[PDB]
C-alpha cells in the first residue's frame, strides 16, 4: 500500500505547506515499517525522480524550503542500499557546490552528510565529482583569509563539515596524491584573525582544520611551514574557553600532534616554551575538569624534551607542576605522573647542574620539600580516609578498591622519587664528595623520615573475595606478596647513601619514633634490618639502636609486645654484629 | 637580643629563636612577646624579610596559646591586611620557582583562622576564600578546606543562621570594593551552604531576599557571571529541594513567571546562548528541581525534557542523568491525562533520529535503562530500542561503551519479560535471544586470549541467558547453528582458538540443558 498511498500523494505546488509534511509522515512510517525485495528498489526508483523535481524548485529562511530539505535530509537517512546511490551522488554533488561560504540553511550539512554516508560503498567511477568537490576545498581553503578580511567589526558551520568529510573520505580509497594538494591547502591555511560569536565559529573552523591536519600523525610530508604551525598554537591560546567539547578535541589533536618525535623538537624552541600548564591549555575561567588530558599530553611533551630545556625553563615548569602535584581534586593517577616525571627530570636538573654554575641544588632541594609534603599529606589523610571504612573482623567499595591500589602505588612512586631526590642533591654543587647536609635539609630529612614511616603504613589494607576492605594483623611474620619489601627497601636506601655523621643525627633523634612504628607496623623491621646490612651505614645505627635500648630496656617487663619488639631488634643487632663484627 | 633587626633578618639566629620559641619551656619567653603585640605592627609592612618573621614567630605565638586572640584586633588590622593585600599576591606568585619564605602563606592563613574561630568576623572568615580554592594553593588548602567544611557547619550557625546569611548577603558592599568576581563571590557560597544542608534536615526573611537580591542576572550585568552562575543555581536546587519547602517556597515563587527563579533559569537554558554546559545544564537540573515538587505549569515540563534529550550530546552525562533521575518520575505522575501523549513524544524524538547521532543513541539507550520501572506500560516501543541493539552489537565495539550497553540493554528487556509475566513481540524477542547469545560468545573474542578484562561481563551474559530461559520465552529462541560452528570450528585453524570457545561451550551446554527439558532440539543438532 505504501506504493500507491505515496504516489496518488505527488502534489508539486497545489499545497506546499502541509502536504509535503504529511508525505514525510508517510514515508517515515514505511522506512519504520518492514519493506520486502519487491518493494526495495522500486522505491527508490521512484524517489529519485521525486527528489530531483523538488529540489529543482526552491533553491535565516522559514519557508517551505526548510520542510523540503527536511525531506531530503529523511531520504538521506533512509540508506536503503546501494543499488540506487548512483544518480543520488550526481544530485548531492550538484546541490552541494552552490551558495556555501555565505548566510544558506543547513541544506550544506546534510549534504556532507549523505556524501559521507555514501563513499562508504567504494564505487570507483564517482572519483571524478569528488575530485571537483576536493577542487571546491581547494577554492574555499585558499578564500578563507580574505572570507575573514572583508567581515571586520564595522552559518560558519561548512567548513568543518567539508573537512571531516575530506578526512572520512581520504580514509578509505586508495591513497593517491589529492593528499598532497590538501596538504599545499595547510601551507595556504587562515592563521590570521553576536558577531563575535560568528568570529568564535571562525576559529572553531580554523580549529576543525587543524584537526583535519592532524595527518601530520601519519606518513611523512614535507613540513617547510613551521610559521603556520605556529600561528595555529597562538590561535588556540586565542581560543574561547566556554566550549568545552571543542577544546577537547583541540587538546587531543594537539596531543596526537606531539605524539611523534620529528615534532617534538621544535616545541621547546616556540616562545621559550613558556605556554606550558599556566592557564592556555586549558580553559581561563569557564571549565577545568578535561585538566587530566592536558596535563598528561604536556607531561609525556616534557618528558620526551627535557634534555634540551635551560635553568629558567625547568625552573618554571617545575613551579608550574609541584602547584599541580598537592591538587586535591586531581585523581591520584595524575599525582604518581607527576611524581614520575619529576623523579625523572631530577636526573637531568643534576646532570645539567655542570653548566651556568649549577643553581640545581636550590631547585632539587624545594621539590625535595614538596614531596615531603605530599608524603605527610598522605600520611594524615588517605590513611584515615581507608581507617574510616574497614570492616573489623571480616558499587561505591569496587571504586574505593581502586582509589586504595592507586594510593599504593603513589606511596611505592613517592618513595622512588625521594631516593633519586636524595641521589640528586648529593652529587651536585666547587663539589665535594659526600658533603655534609647543612642543617635545613638535615631537618627536611628528619620530617622526611618521620613521615613517610606513616606513609608506608598503607600496606596494611586487603582486598577481600567479596569486595569489602580489610585490615591486615598486627604482626603475622610473611612475605607481603613482595609488594611492600623493595619499597621500604628503597627507603631505606635512601638513608644508606649520605653523610654518615648526618645519618647519626637524624636517627639519635627519630629511633624513637622508629621503634615506635615498628612496635605499631611489623613491616617496618626491614628497614633497620637495611640499615645494618648496608656497610659504612650499619655500626652507626646499631649503636644508636643500642644506646636507645639500654635505657628502655625495664619496660620489657610491662607489657609483651615491646619486649617482643626490642628482642627482635637485639637478635638484628647481633646479626648486623656477626656480618660486620 | 634576638628581636634586633640586624639579628633577626640573619637566617641563623632567627632559626634560632624560632627553635627556642617552639620548645615547651618557652612559657615565658612567649609571654614576654604576646605583652607586646605592638611590635609585629612595625615589622608587618630592601628589608622585606621582617614581614616574613613577624608573621612566622606570630604563628608560634598562637599554636603554642590558642586563646591569644581577642587581645590583638590591633594585630590582625595588620595581619588580615597583607593576607588581602594585591602586593601580597603578586610578590609571592609572580615568582616561586626556588624564592625563599615558602611556607608564608600556611602560617599566615592558619592563624587567620585562629583568630577568627574565636570571634566571628564576616569580612575576615569569607576573604579567608582567597586561598581556599583559588589563588595559590602550597598544602595552605585543607587546613582550611576540612575546617569550614566540618567545624563550620557543625556549631557556627547554630543561633543566627539567617543574621549570618544577612551578612553574607551584604558582604557585596565590601566585597565589592576590592573584589567583584567569582573568584570570591562564588565561593562563598560553599561555607554557607555546608551549614544550610547540615541544619536543612526558620529562616523565611532569608528566602525572599536571596531572590529579589539576586535578580536574573544580578545588577542586570550577565558579562561577569562565569562561574558564580553555576554555583548560584546549585543553590537555588538545594534550596527548592531541602531547606525551604513549598510552605516557604510558594509564598514568594507566586512570581515565578517574573524575575524569580523560573525567569532566571528558563531563558538561559532554552536559547542557544550560554555555550558553556556547565550552567546550561545546571538550569536545566533547577527547572527539573522545580517541577519536581511545585510548579505545575502548562505542560512545559515536555519542553525541558524534549530540550535535555536533544542536548545531552557529548559530556552532558552526569547533570543530565541527575535531572532525569530528578524529573523521570515527576512528569509521568503529574501528567496522567498525557501519559500516552509524553511516550508518543519520546517515540517521535526516537523516531526523528534517523541520522542516528551514535552517541546520542547511546545517552538515550542509557537513560531508558536507567529507568526500567517507568517504561513496562509502553512495551510498543521495544522495537526501536530492540532494533537499535541488534545494530549497536554489530558494530567494532573495541570502546566500552557500545556492546555492554546493548547487553545490559538486554538485561532490561529480561527485568521487563520478568515483570510482565509474574506482575510482548514474539520475533523481536526472539532476535533479541539470539543476539544475547550472539554476544555474549563474541565480547570473549574482544578481549586477549588471557591477562585483561572482559570475562567477567561475559559471564553475567551467559547468567542473564541463563536466567532469561526460565521465563516461558525460551520455547521459540533460535539456535544459531552457523555462529557456533564457525566459532567452534576454528580450533580446525589451529591460529585464534582462545578460550571463546570454551564460552561457546558453555553455551551448547546451556541449550543442552534446553533439550534436556524439550527434546525437541535433537532434530536441531544436525549442525
Amino acid at each position: 500500500k505504501k506504493y500507491l498511498q505515496f504516489v496518488a500523494a505527488l502534489t508539486d505546488v497545489n499545497t506546499p505547506d502541509e502536504t509535503k509534511l504529511k508525505m514525510m509522515q508517510e514515508v517515515s512510517e514505511n522506512f519504520e515499517n518492514v519493506t520486502s525485495s519487491p518493494q526495495y528498489s522500486t522505491f527508490l526508483e521512484h524517489i529519485i525522480p521525486r527528489f530531483l523535481t523538488f529540489l529543482q524548485d526552491g533553491e535565516l529562511q522559514e519557508k517551505p524550503a526548510q520542510q523540503l530539505r527536511k525531506l531530503v535530509l529523511e531520504i538521506i537517512h533512509r540508506i536503503p542500499t546501494n543499488e540506487h546511490l548512483r544518480p543520488h551522488t550526481k544530485n548531492v554533488l550538484s546541490v552541494m557546490f552552490r551558495f556555501l561560504e555565505t548566510e544558506n540553511e543547513e541544506n550544506v550539512l546534510i549534504c556532507l552528510r549523505i556524501i559521507i554516508e555514501l563513499h562508504k560503498q567504494f564505487r570507483p567511477p564517482i572519483t571524478q565529482e569528488i575530485h571537483h568537490f576536493l577542487d571546491f576545498v581547494k577554492q574555499i581553503y585558499k578564500e578563507l583569509p580574505k572570507v575573514v578580511n572583508r567581515y571586520f567589526e564595522n552559518t560558519h558551520s561548512i567548513i568543518p563539515r567539508g573537512s571531516l568529510s575530506l578526512k572520512v573520505l581520504a580514509e578509505l580509497p586508495i591513497i593517491v596524491v589529492l593528499m598532497y594538494q590538501l596538504y599545499k591547502l595547510n601551507i595556504h591555511n587562515v592563521v590570521a584573525e553576536e558577531l563575535y560569536a560568528d568570529f568564535i565559529a571562525a576559529q572553531i573552523k580554523t580549529l576543525s582544520f587543524l584537526a583535519y591536519i592532524i595527518r601530520i600523525y601519519q606518513e611523512l610530508v614535507t613540513k617547510y611551514s613551521q610559521q603556520m604551525v605556529k600561528g595555529m598554537l597562538q590561535l588556540l591560546s586565542n581560543c574561547p574557553a566556554e566550549t568545552a567539547h571543542l577544546r577537547k578535541e583541540l587538546l587531543i589533536a594537539a596531543k596526537h600532534i606531539l605524539t611523534t618525535e620529528l615534532r617534538n623538537q621544535f616545541i621547546p624552541c616556540m616562545d621559550k616554551l613558556f605556554d606550558e600548564s599556566i592557564l592556555i591549555g586549558s580553559g581561563y575561567t569557564a571549565r577545568e575538569t578535561l585538566r587530566p588530558l592536558a596535563y598528561s599530553t604536556l607531561a609525556d611533551l616534557v618528558h620526551h624534551v627535557r634534555q634540551h630545556l635551560p635553568l629558567s625553563d625547568l625552573s618554571l615548569a617545575v613551579q608550574l607542576f609541584a602547584k599541580n602535584i598537592d591538587d586535591e581534586s586531581l585523581p591520584s593517577s595524575i599525582q604518581t605522573m607527576s611524581c614520575k616525571l619529576l623523579l625523572n627530570l631530577v636526573d637531568c636538573i643534576r646532570s645539567k647542574s655542570e653548566q651556568e654554575s649549577g643553581n640545581g641544588r636550590d631547585v632539587l632541594m624545594r621539590m625535595l620539600e614538596v614531596f615531603v609534603l605530599k608524603f605527610h599529606t598522605i600520611a594524615r589523610y588517605q590513611l584515615s580516609a581507608i581507617f574510616k571504612k574497614c570492616k573489623p573482623q571480616s558499587d561505591k567499595e569496587d571504586k574505593q578498591t581502586f582509589q586504595v591500589t592507586d594510593c599504593r602505588s603513589l606511596v611505592k612512586t613517592l618513595v622512588c622519587g625521594v631516593k633519586t631526590i636524595t641521589w640528586g642533591i648529593t652529587s651536585c654543587k666547587q663539589f665535594i664528595p659526600n658533603k655534609q647536609l647543612q642543617p635545613k635539609e638535615t631537618q627536611i630529612y628528619i620530617k622526611l623520615v618521620k613521615y613517610a614511616m606513616q606513609a608506608l603504613d598503607i600496606y596494611q589494607v586487603q582486598i577481600a573475595g567479596n569486595g569489602q576492605t580489610y585490615i591486615r594483623v598486627a604482626n603475622c611474620q610473611t612475605v607481603r606478596m613482595k609488594e611492600e619489601k623493595e619499597v621500604l627497601e628503597h627507603f631505606a636506601g635512601v638513608f644508606t647513601m649520605m653523610n654518615p655523621l648526618t645519618f647519626k643525627e637524624i636517627f639519635q633523634t627519630t629511633v624513637p619514633y622508629m621503634v615506635e612504628r615498628i612496635s605499631k607496623n611489623y613491616a617496618l623491621q626491614i628497614v633497620a634490618n637495611s640499615f645494618l646490612a648496608n656497610p659504612t651505614t650499619s655500626a652507626l645505627f646499631a649503636t644508636i639502636l643500642v644506646e636507645y635500648l639500654l635505657d628502655r630496656l625495664p619496660e620489657m617487663g610491662s607489657n609483651v609486645e615491646l619486649s617482643n619488639l626490642y628482642l627482635k631488634l637485639f637478635k638484628l643487632v647481633f646479626g648486623s654484629v656477626s656480618l660486620f663484627a | 637580643l634576638f628581636m634586633m633587626e640586624a639579628t633577626l633578618n640573619d637566617p641563623q639566629w632567627s632559626r634560632m629563636f624560632m627553635s627556642f620559641l617552639k620548645h615547651k619551656d618557652a612559657r615565658p619567653l612567649r609571654d614576654v612577646l604576646a605583652a607586646n603585640p605592638n611590635r609585629f605592627i612595625t615589622l608587618l609592612l630592601m628589608r622585606l624579610d621582617l614581614q616574613f618573621q613577624a608573621i612566622k614567630i606570630i604563628s608560634i605565638i598562637v599554636k603554642n596559646d590558642d586563646s591569644w586572640l581577642a587581645s590583638q584586633h590591633s594585630l590582625v588590622s595588620q595581619l588580615r591586611r597583607v593576607w588581602v593585600s594585591e602586593n601580597f599576591q603578586e610578590r609571592h606568585r609572580k615568582e616561586n620557582m626556588a624564592a625563599t619564605n615558602w611556607k608564608e602563606p600556611k602560617l599566615l592563613a592558619y592563624c587567620l583562622l585562629n583568630y577568627c574561630k574565636r570571634n566571628y568576623g564576616d569580612i575576615e572568615l569569607l576573604f579567608q576564600l582567597l586561598r581556599a580554592f583559588t589563588g595559590r594553593f602550597l598544602c595552605n588548602m585543607t587546613f582550611l578546606k576540612e575546617y569550614m567544611e566540618e567545624e563550620i557547619p557543625k556549631n557556627y550557625s547554630i543561633a543566627q543562621k539567617r543574621a549570618l546569611f544577612f551578612r553574607f548577603v551584604d558582604f557585596n558592599d565590601p566585597n565589592f570594593g576590592d573584589e567583584l568576581k567569582a573568584k570570591v563571590l562564588q565561593h562563598i557560597l560553599n561555607p554557607a551552604f555546608l551549614y544550610s544542608f547540615e541544619k536543612g534536615e526558620d529562616n523565611p526573611e532569608s528566602i525572599t531576599s536571596v531572590f529579589i537580591t539576586k535578580v536574573l542576572d544580578p545588577e542586570k550585568q550577565a558579562d561577569m557571571l562565569d562561574s558564580l552562575r553555576i554555583y548560584l543555581l546549585q543553590y537555588a536546587t538545594l534550596l527548592v529541594e531541602h531547606a525551604p519547602h513549598h510552605i516557604h517556597d510558594n509564598n514568594k515563587n507566586r512570581n515565578s513567571k517574573l524575575r524569580r527563579l523560573m525567569t532566571f533559569a528558563w531563558p538561559c537554558l532554552l536559547s542557544k546562548a550560554c555555550v558553556d554546559p556547565a550552567c546550561k545544564y545546571s538550569g536545566h537540573l533547577l527547572l527539573a528541581h522545580i517541577i519536581a515538587k511545585f510548579a505545575i505549569h502548562k505542560k512545559i515540563v515536555l519542553q525541558v525534557f524534549h530540550s535535555l534529550l536533544k542536548a545531552h550530546a557529548m559530556e552532558a552525562r552526569a547533570i543530565v542523568r541527575q535531572a532525569m533521575a530528578i524529573l523521570t518520575p515527576a512528569v509521568p505522575a503529574r501528567m496522567e491525562d498525557g501519559h500516552q501523549m509524553l511516550t508518543h513524544w519520546t517515540r517521535k524524538i526516537i523516531v526523528e533520529e534517523g541520522h542516528t547521532v551514535p552517541q546520542l543513541v547511546h545517552i538515550l539507550h542509557l537513560i531508558v535503562q536507567h529507568f526500567k520501572v517507568y517504561y513496562p506500560v509502553r512495551h510498543h516501543l521495544v522495537q526501536h530500542m530492540v532494533s537499535a541493539m541488534q545494530r549497536l552489537g554489530f558494530t567494532p565495539s573495541v570502546t566500552i561503551e557500545q556492546r555492554r550497553l546493548a547487553v545490559d540493554l538486554s538485561e532490561v528487556v529480561i527485568k521487563w519479560e520478568l515483570q510482565r509475566i509474574k506482575d510482548i513481540d514474539k520475533q523481536h524477542t526472539d532476535t533479541v535471544v539470539n543476539f544475547l547469545i550472539r554476544v555474549a560468545c563474541q565480547v570473549n573474542d574482544n578481549t586477549n586470549t588471557a591477562g585483561s578484562p572482559g570475562e567477567v561481563l561475559s559471564r553475567r551474559c551467559v547468567n542473564l541467558l541463563k536466567t532469561a530461559l526460565r521465563p516461558d520465552m525460551w520455547p521459540k529462541s533460535e539456535l544459531k547453528l552457523q555462529w557456533f560452528d564457525k566459532l567452534l570450528m576454528t580450533v580446525e585453524q589451529p591460529n585464534q582458538v582462545n578460550y571463546g570457545n570454551i564460552c561457546t561451550g558453555l553455551e551448547v551446554l546451556s541449550f543442552l540443558l534446553t533439550v534436556l527439558q524439550s527434546p525437541a532440539i535433537l532434530s536441531s543438532f544436525k549442525p
